[PDB]
């Protein structure tokens, strides 16, 4: 397995779930809860098949956390950045539409950054594909501190943004264990 | 051959008291639903008394002397647990008795009020004796939130049901979904008489209205584009007397009606105003232009005029129901 | 036809255990990105082959996080002893490696038997999974455990049949979780 120089990790995330979920002898003791997880889930895979998203890796789902990570079908150069923000933007759309049909109010929370990982596998008993690096350690803890229908990017992410067409703002100062505090900022809308 | 039944609806529309007469109709712990009822009461009483003053004009009362009265019912009105006591139904009593009282009762619309109102005052002296035990119409009437799924399970000609009563409230209609899955058939509810009210969630969105768009939710549903619907258009009688009293016109609450004529196919009960009739089919035809727009005969909507506190009514309609079900082999 | 058809299956009487690479990035601040990930690949190899012996099944592993269980995929009524073993090996185990490393490393294990729900959400990149408030139960476990001891519940230990010397774990202390539904938790000597 390799590494790579710049890849785009990002989290999506639904708090409003937890609590949704209920193990109750009328939801088949939480089934029909998954029931509704499974198809957002399945509605969010339903774009890595489109064109524009045709760079997209969906590494695996935490949870009911998303992950996804662009730029590792590589060996602007910084532009599966801004499209790692459309996918973003993507799976709102998609899971507002969702709320529609189920009475909800899910929000969605992201955490979007961009450095080296190291892609590969892991595991002797069934080899599972994973992207490693302190990059996506940031990348999630962008996303357990960040804030509902909002995108959480680093410095340097937010200048790679607006060099894109991208308004960004500070969130403030955020304590990323490892590597201190860190300045981060919200995307524009 | 078992069957689920989902009940949905607006808040108040009457699912629950559908659910009551399936026990009284297909299956002594009144002793724990006579507080519920006392509460009603009280929630009633102080209601109106409430309204009196805020109410644009300003309600006045026809006793000066019962102002003392309104000021018992509000002192008590927060209060945690009431004991009821003996002057509690004399002083209410001495209140609906009030003509001013009443005319602010005719105005129950501006404001929120629930719907055993009239009913259960019409009865002070029966609910306040301590030999006092509900009627099985008391049960019907009777008025409770639902907060969660519920599920009763009873049997027909060796047939089982399994009914599903949920909330009508919005913020319980995120735990609807959760019957989705695997249902016979869908029994929505509509408030008929409910035209010219507003619902508790806003106080602005008419609850009618919110009804509708509510049955547009679930029959433009995306895991519900083949289940049936059975429309139960409930409150006929709440609405007959709206429509006859004419205080409050439907052609000021939905302007549509003024052009509307009544229909072809319709079947008037025996001895039926025809501008019952003419309002009723309105109500109902509304809702069929809804799933007449869409569904491309994967699934149908069968709409009735039921009236839910009728043990009578809701024993007839249940029936024409279980034949769709085998008729249509759901 | 209406909801996607979902790959889940309730299954009752099953140990869950989870694993935490204590002072992960008190380590990952001192060897290579590379170092770190041949470690973590090193470690869970020989895991995995502990968890094939001791009955267990790898469900997943998120960077230092692992956890099996065991119940499954067929029923074990033995379910309480596979996943204590397991948790016996996982200490040992990453003592040994511990070694190499050349750094300060130790697992905290958390364990609790209760029913589940598992399968695979959403239609790309599968990957087995559980869900239940067992599962959360048995997470928090681990959470709100302590370094070379394995953690259990109440009714983990009503599965070991007296079985194994074991102390108050006290974790309603430890943990939020815990604390907040007054979980008797206890550790194994
Ligand atoms: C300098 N950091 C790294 C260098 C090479 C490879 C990884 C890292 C790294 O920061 O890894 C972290 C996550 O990316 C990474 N991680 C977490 N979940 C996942 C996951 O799902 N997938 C991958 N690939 N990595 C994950 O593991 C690590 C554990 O952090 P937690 O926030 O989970 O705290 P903790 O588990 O309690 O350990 P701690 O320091 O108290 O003891
Ligand atoms: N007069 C009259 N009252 C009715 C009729 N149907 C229901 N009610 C009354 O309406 C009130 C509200 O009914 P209920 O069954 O509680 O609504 P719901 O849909 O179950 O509302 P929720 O409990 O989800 S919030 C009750 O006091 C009941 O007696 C009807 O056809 N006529
Ligand atoms: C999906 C629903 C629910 C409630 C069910 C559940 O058992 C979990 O999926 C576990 C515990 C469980 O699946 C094991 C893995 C992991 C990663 C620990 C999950 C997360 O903590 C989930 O919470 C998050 C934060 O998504 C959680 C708790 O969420
Ligand atoms: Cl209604
Ligand atoms: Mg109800
Ligand atoms: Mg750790
Ligand atoms: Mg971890």
């Amino acid at each position: 397995h390799q590494s790579y120089d710049c890849v785009c990790v990002m989290f999506a995330s639904i708090p409003d779930f937890k609590e949704f979920y209920t193990e109750s002898d009328v939801n088949k003791e939480g089934l029909e809860c998954l029931r509704l997880l499974n198809e957002i889930i399945a509605d969010f895979d339903d774009l890595l098949s489109k064109p524009k998203f045709s760079g997209v890796e969906k590494i695996k789902t935490i949870g009911s956390t998303y992950m996804a990570a662009t730029g590792l079908s590589a060996i602007r150069q910084y532009m599966h950045i801004g499209t790692m923000v459309e996918f973003a933007y993507a799976l709102v759309g998609k899971l507002d539409a969702i709320n529609k049909h189920s009475f909800n109010d899910f929000k969605l929370r992201v955490g979007i950054n961009h450095g080296p990982v190291i892609a590969g596998v892991i595991g002797a008993q069934k080899p599972q594909y994973d992207i490693w690096g302190n990059t996506v350690n940031v990348a999630s803890r962008m996303d357990s501190t960040g804030v509902l229908d909002k995108i959480q990017v680093t410095e340097e992410t937010s200048l790679i943004l607006q060099t894109l067409g991208y308004t960004c703002t500070c969130r403030g100062i955020i304590n990323v264990k490892g590597k201190g505090d860190l300045k981060t900022y919200f995307v524009n809308t | 051959a078992t069957h689920r039944l989902l009940l949905l609806g607006a808040g108040e529309s009457g699912k629950s008291t559908i659910v009551k007469q399936m026990r009284i109709l297909h299956v002594g712990e009144k002793a724990t639903k006579v507080q519920d009822i006392k509460n009603n009461l009280k929630e009633a009483i102080e209601t109106i008394v409430a309204a009196m003053s805020n109410l644009v004009p300003p309600v006045e009362l026809a006793n000066p002397e019962n102002q003392f009265r309104v000021d018992y019912i509000l002192s008590v009105m927060n209060v945690p647990d009431f004991d009821f006591p003996p002057e509690f139904y004399e002083h209410a009593k001495a209140l609906w008795e009030d003509e001013g009282v009443r005319a602010c009762y005719e105005r129950s619309n501006e404001y929120q009020l629930i719907d055993c109102a009239q009913y259960f005052l019409d009865k002070i002296d029966v609910i306040k004796q301590d030999d006092y035990v509900p009627s099985d119409q008391d049960l019907l009437r009777c008025r409770v939130l639902t907060s969660g799924i519920f599920e009763t399970k009873f049997q027909v000609d060796k047939v089982n049901f399994h009914m599903f009563d949920v909330g009508g409230q919005r913020d319980e209609r995120r735990k609807w979904i959760q019957c989705f899955n695997d249902v016979t058939a869908i029994i929505f509810v509509v408030a008929s008489s409910s035209y010219n009210m507003v619902i508790r969630e806003d106080n602005q969105t008419n609850r009618l209205q919110e009804a509708l768009n509510l049955f547009k939710s679930i029959w433009n549903n995306r895991w519900l584009r083949t289940i049936s619907v059975i429309l139960f258009l409930n409150k006929q009688d709440l609405l007959a007397e709206k429509v006859l009293a004419g205080k409050s016109k439907i052609e000021d609450y939905f302007p549509e009606f003024a052009r509307y004529t009544t229909p072809e196919d319709a079947t008037p009960e025996p001895g039926e105003d025809p501008r019952v009739t003419r309002a009723k089919y309105f109500i109902r035809d509304e809702f069929l232009r809804i799933s007449t727009a869409s569904g491309d005969g994967r699934h149908y909507c069968y709409p009735h005029f039921t009236c839910a506190v009728d043990t009578e009514n809701i024993r007839r309609v249940f029936n024409d129901c279980r034949d769709i079900i085998q008729r249509m082999h759901l | 036809m209406m909801f996607h058809k979902i790959y889940i299956q309730k299954h009752d009487n099953v140990s869950i255990l989870f694993a935490d690479i204590e002072g992960f990035t008190s380590l990952a601040s001192q060897c290579t990105a590379q170092e770190l990930v041949m470690t973590l690949n090193e470690l869970f190899a020989r895991f995995d082959k502990l968890a094939a012996e001791n009955h267990c099944l790898r469900i997943k592993i998120l960077g230092d996080c692992y956890y099996c269980v065991s119940g499954l995929p067929e029923a074990r009524a033995d379910h309480a002893h596979c996943c204590v073993e397991m948790g016996m090996d996982m200490i040992e185990a990453i003592s040994l490696v511990r070694e190499m490393t050349g750094v300060n490393v130790n697992m905290r294990v958390g364990i609790h038997s209760g029913r589940v729900h598992c399968g695979v959400l959403g239609l790309r990149k599968w990957q087995f999974d559980v869900w239940s408030n067992d599962v959360t139960l048995a997470n928090h476990m681990e959470a709100g455990g302590k370094a070379g001891r394995i953690h259990i519940t109440k009714a983990t230990l009503s599965y070991l049949n007296g079985d194994y010397e074991v102390e108050p774990g006290c974790g309603g202390e430890r943990n939020a979780y815990l604390k907040e539904h007054s979980i008797e938790t206890f550790l194994i000597l």
